């Protein structure tokens, strides 16, 4: 509910649309740089730290037992509190390939305000999903047992339906959800009759029994489906039970960002509603035991610099603070081509 | 040209030049995508439609708002059709070459064609007389050149055609043009990757053509030598310039290069570079950062373009 302009460090070019903001004990790290790693930073992850609305991207190193990984430009990620760590999988390479490997970022050590990481990857057996981007991953619990729930984004054509002149064209994947054990790597696709087509850059909320979907864009008819989804999960002793229901009240949005403000209390910043007009108004949500209800805020004021532009992007830093950017105006021809704002929600 | 044509046609009475539609037909006979041909392997992931010309360079990208933004403009040819049109252009020369080398005008293949491969950016192309500085506007081409053509008879091979001026401006046929920065990595590889796919599909194929009234067959061999230094260090996956690793053939450090002067060899290849990058990803021995840095010899990025590097004499004597 408060716009703040940020000044910038020297290395602007490592930022790019489609980044990753990770958080550990309030300390926030940048992932997903532009280009490839350099002699300055061998990894690509940085201490994203801001004082007096001034950012500095200063490097962060790995452990010995860590695994190295390229920057991924549109992955999916989720929190794993079971210690605490992040689960990241999917994404797009700097050379525009699509991997399907599941990397685990764990904090190795932190000493004298210098922290290191313990990156490991994990593969899967059985019904593997095809590599994609714009998809969504969430962790959910039941009976004390944890399980990762996935929902697809979009991908290329398969190897038979791919030619030269259409080598880069994309299509929505098949509407299936995958159940991913992290103790062994068990993966199982599931076919759901209420679900119809693919979906990309949809917003994903999960609270301990049932994962909520919202918004996103469907490539199949070039619309934004204005219907939310409520996806009930049960994991008994036997085979796990997946359930889905359709509820009214969905808002037609794509490429927004979620943020926890208070306990069981989340908020939504504006993304896109049509591909000709930016979506300006932003929304809230509130969860109970099983209820779900949207809400709208008091339309927090932007600069006109936003209101005259065309696009944006962004993510969240975790602690009720939305960090986002905007391409500059090349008409004035004295721009650094990118400005940035931080939106404290509190 | 229309003015010149109509004025000389009026003043002489005879029509010494040609009008414009005949000029359009004479240029449509020389573009890519006119003559028919086929391939003895059916060329997987290639559309076998045989009348395509200038196609969009983005190969159907994803220019919507909700995607990663890219505002570049790229126009390209399909690779096989441009190769076909280049061969049909040099048809009369290859006819008279094989006549001059004491052979028959009737001869089936296979003609083996060795092709130079190159790429370069041309810096700024903007023209603003005022309005302050307008736009830097960097752009880059991607081109090729037929270097030599050869043919055997039984077991004895003969160079049937050699080119006199390799690096000249009149023999660099362009595949694709894009208005983009040379170092803007992801856009560059995203446009150039389908032509790489077409090249690797074409590497193990057989062309069949109908030039001299009789069919001929063709194989191909590609040498990626026409790159410059900053680009070959960028698109193969090496460090830019500030490493200890300076040799693009031998893994000699800057320390050993001052120490050992000549006693090295050539030890860099494409598949081993892929393997080294996979070692950099996997990190199988859980070592530290610097020992990985010296174990892989500067390998940092995924290699994606095969390239056989070389030099030129200006850099040699200027370093001397
Ligand atoms: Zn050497």
């Amino acid at each position: 509910m408060s716009l703040q302009m940020v000044t910038v460090g020297h290395n602007i070019a490592l930022i790019q649309p489609g980044f990753s903001l990770m958080n550990f004990d309030g300390q926030v790290f940048f992932f997903g740089q532009k280009g490839w790693p350099k002699r300055s930073c061998p990894t690509g992850v940085f201490h994203f730290d801001i004082k007096q609305n001034h950012l500095k991207l200063k490097p962060a190193i790995f452990s010995k037992d860590s695994c190295y990984l390229p920057p991924l430009r549109y992955p999916a990620t989720c929190s794993y509190k079971g210690k605490h760590q992040y689960i990241i999988h999917g994404g797009k390479t700097p050379n525009n390939e699509l991997s399907d490997k599941i990397y685990i970022m764990s904090v190795a050590c932190k000493n004298n305000k210098k922290v290191t990481f313990r990156c490991t990857e994990k593969d899967l057996v059985g019904d593997v999903p095809e590599p994609r981007y714009g998809h969504s991953i969430d962790v959910v619990y039941s009976r004390g047992k944890s399980m990762g729930v996935l929902f697809g984004g979009r991908s290329y054509m398969p190897s038979t339906q791919r030619t030269t002149e259409k080598w880069n064209s994309v299509a929505d994947c098949l509407p299936h959800v995958f159940l991913i054990d992290f103790e062994f790597g068990c993966a199982t696709s599931y076919i759901l009759p209420e679900l119809q087509d693919g979906l990309s850059f949809h917003v994903s909320i999960a609270r301990n029994d049932t994962v909520y979907i919202l918004g996103g864009h469907s490539l199949a008819s070039n619309i934004r489906p204005a219907n939310l989804y409520r996806i009930r999960v049960d994991l008994p002793l036997g085979t796990p039970a997946v359930n889905c229901t359709v509820l009214p009240g969905g808002i037609s949005v794509s490429s927004a960002i979620l943020t926890q403000t208070n306990n069981d209390e989340f908020v939504i910043v504006g993304g896109y509603q049509l591909e000709n007009q930016k979506r300006m108004v932003c929304s809230l949500v509130s969860l109970g035991d099983n209820t779900i209800e949207i809400s709208e805020m008091e339309t927090p004021d932007w600069t006109s610099d936003i209101k005259h532009s065309k696009i944006w992007f962004g993510s969240n830093m975790g602690n009720g603070t939305i960090f986002l950017g905007i391409p500059g105006d090349n008409k004035q021809a004295m721009s650094e081509a990118f400005y940035f704002y931080t939106l404290r929600c509190s | 040209y229309h003015k010149m044509y109509r004025t000389v046609k009026a003043i002489t009475g005879r029509q010494i030049f040609q009008p414009l539609h005949a000029l359009r037909n004479a240029e449509k006979v020389l573009l890519p995508g006119y003559h028919p041909f086929e391939w003895q392997p059916p060329l997987k992931n290639v559309s076998s439609r045989t009348d395509v010309g200038i196609i969009d360079g983005l190969s159907g990208l994803a220019s919507s708002v909700d995607e990663y933004p890219v505002d570049t403009i790229a126009k390209r040819f399909r690779y096989d059709s441009a190769l076909v049109s280049a061969l049909m252009d040099m048809e009369e020369d290859i006819l008279e070459g094989m006549r001059s080398q004491d052979l028959d005008d009737y001869l089936n293949g296979p003609f083996t064609v060795v092709v130079k491969e190159s790429c370069d950016g041309m810096g700024d192309v903007s023209e603003k007389h005022g309005s302050g500085p307008a736009v830097p506007e960097k752009a880059v081409r991607f081109s090729f050149t037929v270097m030599r053509i050869t043919i055997e008879h039984g077991s004895q091979n003969v160079k049937v055609f050699e080119e006199p001026k390799p690096n000249s401006e009149l023999c660099c046929k362009p595949l694709c043009l894009m208005l983009a920065d040379e170092s803007d990595h992801e856009t560059l590889t995203a446009i150039l990757s389908p032509l790489i796919a077409e090249r690797e599909a074409m590497k193990s194929s057989e062309l069949t053509l109908e030039m001299g009234g009789i069919p001929r067959t063709f194989k191909f061999i590609f040498r990626g030598t026409g790159y410059d230094e900053k680009l070959v260090r960028e698109v193969e996956g090496l460090e830019a310039s500030g490493s200890v690793y300076i040799c693009t053939l031998c893994d000699t450090t800057r320390l050993e290069a001052s120490q050992n002067l000549v006693f090295h060899s050539i030890t860099r290849s494409h598949a081993e570079n892929l393997q080294r990058y996979e070692v950099w990803r996997s990190n199988p021995y859980h070592e530290s950062v610097e020992e990985l840095r010296d174990r892989v010899k500067g390998v940092s990025a995924k290699p994606f373009i095969e390239t056989v590097p070389s030099i030129d004499a200006l850099h040699c004597d200027i370093g001397n």
